[PDB]
RNA sequence: GGACCUGGCGGUGCUUCAUAUCCCUCUAGAGGAGCCUGUUCUGUAAUCGAUAAACCCCGAUCAACCUCACCACCUCUUGCUCAGCCUAUAUACCGCCAUCUUCAGCAAACCCUGAUGAAGGCUACAAAGUAAGCGCAAGUACCCACGUAAAGACGUUAGGUCAAGGUGUAGCCC
């Protein structure tokens, strides 16, 4: 046989640590800095400037990291010289799986004989690393549901902290529009500037604080440059929801795409530069309106064998 | 040493073409114009057609310098499509790679 | 189905190389070019003539270096230059090795008319990335 | 403790006409490899640094050639292959030099451009109204 | 001949499905006319190939001569080539593909069952399966997490192409 998986020892990956450690006082030389306070990400740097790659994949570039973070984490020997496994649950195969059913079971019967957002459950690919053993996903539900039916009862608060090492974080990204901040002009008037994109449309827009309605595209007057009322009905559109028609002046300037994508982008540009001269309630309904939310669509590629992107060519 | 003869002939073609290049244009420039007299334009357009035919260039043919292939030609190249993506699969055509959008 | 540079699966016992086990479709994103040039980029020309170029040059070492060749060329341009980098069995005796560098460069040069550097890169036996 | 006691140094004179003044030197250099040329930049910036010069850097949009080829040998015309090119840019818009500094700048950065790089430098001389310009021939 | 196994099939059963799909249902079309274009017949002294799905503006991102391989007439003979051949065979092949694939299988090496037959191999409150590797998946590209491309194993149809090129075999060489 010519192919054997890769085992690396404790000896071998002893000596890569010696090895990165010198490697990393000569990568210090090259660039002139510091030894002692070479961090990682100068390393990163470094190796990106002496081995430019362009590929796509960044895990096919050259990397110099330390052996910890490139070598897999490896099941060590499980017996002594002797042939003992040191584990008392060795021959199940899923010892490490075993000892904590074992243990979060005998917990379980302690508290009956004295007897959240943000948060959520460890997942299975993060499992089989605290315990570097192969996992079904009918074994991680069985595990699941023992933690849970643990919170249920009152758990003492050494078992919090047993439960929270399996509770991993989520950072949740609060839904809430990026208020623009609020310039002032040579004259002294106040206004917020935002832009906006549909489709292959780019608009700005400038939103004065005070005005009679009087909106200029282009330096044109809307009603000019959108002769068709739908266009005017769009602009219209985020003033009327917040009932604040004829109290700004509007002034934009919008490039690209065509009649109703120009209109689009200006509606989303004023919209996002009106959240500034209104409350934050009236700013999240204009969030569930649908007015601060770029439409994604856009237009679809052709396929070489077919008519259209999405259209076929007649079947014979 | 061409791959075939239809190669061969094209490289005389074009050999012969580039012998009689200058005297070719001489004589179409009288014939393309308004000025000179007829009598001498239909001079002009019996000497230009007594020359040999392999001196015209709308006999040469681009094919393919590998395999004389005369269609699925690249001009870039001077490669079939069959020799260009051999070439480009293996990656040794500096910038060449498959497109995905 | 689709044929192009792929090497089929096998019982296992077939060696193949980090270039050899990617398909074409890892062109840009797992692999590099063997060769690196400006004729292809916009606005540039001569793209059929270092093209043939490279044909030739990946034959004439193929012919010249028999059974010394652990993977493919990378020729590298410079302006002028040109440059061959390749990797070697260590089988062949290095005095032959030095004959067919200076052989090699020298005739390549007289006959593209540049100034050509070959720089070899001795393994002992052919890297294996995978068995498939 | 082998070391060059005396070293030679280029022999650079000072000639009696005058100099080249380049208004704005601009230097675009394409690549398939964005790493190249960011790397290149730094390069060519510091460089310039170094020797006391202005430079600004932009990158233009990239230009993607796409074409496609029939998939087989023959027939099965309805199945293809697609090929692009990619073509990236960076611009070092350097400003007030002279003939002999934008000279050795420019052999030094040309001469270590990498594999696969092309370069294009505008050049914008400043020059002074002929004789013949100054007043008419009446 | 008797009795089994596997696979295929069934105008075979149950149940659950099909989201542009089997049917109904929504929208624009086809077949009707004229033209363009390909093919088949017929015709001509006057190519070839593809040719149910998976051929038919297919090889050709392309034929006035050339391309050209076809036909008729004339001509040459170590001949552009240390020759040559678009000669036959794709049912000898590489190479590049189609197709099922709008799939989810595929499999080395072991183990067990069946009395050591072909064969077969699950039940999570678990009853003999474990599995590197290939694929899917994941990553990547494009305007993201979406979607679209790309990818898509082993096999099937002795599927397609000796006329891309190369090539085994047999054949031609005033
Ligand atoms: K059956
Ligand atoms: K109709
Ligand atoms: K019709
Ligand atoms: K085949
Ligand atoms: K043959
Ligand atoms: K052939
Ligand atoms: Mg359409
Ligand atoms: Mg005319
Ligand atoms: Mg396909
Ligand atoms: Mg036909
Ligand atoms: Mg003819
Ligand atoms: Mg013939
Ligand atoms: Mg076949
Ligand atoms: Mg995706
Ligand atoms: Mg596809
Ligand atoms: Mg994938």
């Amino acid at each position: 046989p010519t192919s054997k998986r890769e085992t690396y020892t404790e000896d071998f990956i002893k000596k890569q640590i010696e090895e990165f450690n010198i490697g990393k006082r000569h990568l210090a030389n090259m660039m002139g800095e510091d030894p002692e306070t070479f961090t990682q990400e100068d390393i990163d740097r470094a190796i990106a400037y002496l081995f430019p790659s362009g590929l796509f994949e960044k895990r096919a570039r050259p990397v110099m990291k330390h052996p910890e973070q490139i070598f897999p984490r490896q099941r060590a020997i499980q017996w002594g010289e002797d042939g003992r496994p040191f584990h008392y649950l060795f021959y199940t195969g899923k010892q490490s799986y075993y000892s904590l059913m074992h243990d979060v079971y005998g917990m379980l019967l302690n508290l009956e004989k004295h007897q959240v957002i943000g948060s959520r459950w460890l997942i299975k690919e993060e499992l089989e690393e605290m315990l570097v053993e192969k996992l079904s996903d009918l074994d991680y539900m069985q595990f699941i549901r023992l933690l849970e039916k643990l919170l249920t009862s009152q758990c003492g608060a050494a078992e919090e902290e047993f439960v929270q090492r399996f509770r991993r974080s989520v950072t949740l990204e609060s839904k809430k529009q990026l208020i623009e901040p609020v310039q002032y002009d040579e004259q002294g008037m106040a206004f917020s500037k935002s832009e906006g994109k549909r489709k292959t449309a780019k608009a700005e827009a400038i939103v004065y604080k005070h005005g009679s309605g009087r909106i200029k595209v282009n330096g044109i007057d809307y009603q000019l440059y959108f002769p068709i009322t739908q266009d005017r009905e769009q602009l219209m559109f985020p003033f009327h929801f917040v009932d604040r028609l004829g109290k700004h002046d509007v002034t934009c300037t919008v490039s690209g795409g065509g009649r109703s994508a120009q209109a689009g982008a200006i509606r989303l540009a004023m919209a996002k530069a009106l959240c500034s001269f209104v409350t934050e309630d009236e700013v999240e309904w204009m969030r569930q309106a649908g007015l601060l939310t770029t439409d994604p669509r856009v237009r679809e590629r052709k396929k070489p064998g077919q008519e259209g992107a999405r259209r076929k060519f007649t079947w014979k | 040493h061409y791959v075939d003869w239809r190669m061969w002939r094209d490289v005389k073609r074009r050999k012969m073409a580039y012998e009689y290049a200058d005297e070719r244009l001489r004589i179409n420039s009288l014939r393309k114009n308004t000025i000179l007299p007829k009598i001498l334009q239909d001079v002009a357009d019996e000497e230009i057609a007594a020359l040999p035919r392999d001196s015209c260039p709308v006999r040469i043919r681009n094919r393919c310098v590998m395999t004389s292939r005369p269609r699925g030609v690249k001009r870039r190249w001077r490669l079939s499509r069959i020799v260009f993506r051999h070439l480009a699969d293996h990656g040794q055509l500096s910038g060449i790679q498959r497109a995905t959008w | 189905k689709n044929r192009a540079a792929r090497v089929r699966v096998s019982k296992g016992d077939k060696p193949v190389t980090y270039e050899e086990a990617h398909a074409p479709h890892y062109i840009a994103h797992r692999k590099g070019w063997l060769s690196l040039h400006t004729g292809n980029l916009d606005g540039e020309d001569h793209a059929a003539e270092r093209t043939v170029e490279d044909v030739f040059l990946r034959k004439f070492m193929w012919g010249t270096f028999p059974g010394c060749l652990a993977d493919q060329l990378v020729l590298k341009r410079r302006g002028n230059q040109l440059e061959i980098c390749a990797v070697v069995l260590r089988q062949l005796s290095p005095h032959k090795y030095y004959f067919l560098v200076g052989y090699s460069e020298t005739l390549l040069s007289y006959f593209y008319k540049c100034p050509v550097r070959l720089h070899l890169q001795t393994v002992p036996s052919k890297v294996v990335y995978k068995y498939l | 403790v082998d070391v060059p006691k005396d070293l030679t140094k280029p022999v650079v004179t000072i000639s009696d006409e005058p100099d080249i003044l380049y208004k704005r030197l601009s230097v675009l250099v394409k690549g398939h490899d964005k790493a190249v040329l960011d790397s290149y930049e730094y390069f060519a910036v510091l460089a310039a640094k170094e020797l006391g010069i202005s430079i600004k850097v932009h990158e233009p949009p990239r230009k993607i050639e796409r074409f496609t080829l029939l998939q087989s040998v023959h027939i099965y015309k309805k199945h293809r292959v697609q090929y692009e090119m990619r073509t990236l840019y960076r611009c070092l818009e350097l400003e007030h030099l002279t003939g002999s500094t934008a000279d050795v700048y420019l052999e030094y950065i040309q001469r270590n451009l990498p594999e696969g790089v092309a370069m294009e430098v505008t050049k914008t001389q400043l020059e002074q109204l002929p004789e013949h310009i100054k007043e008419p021939i009446w």
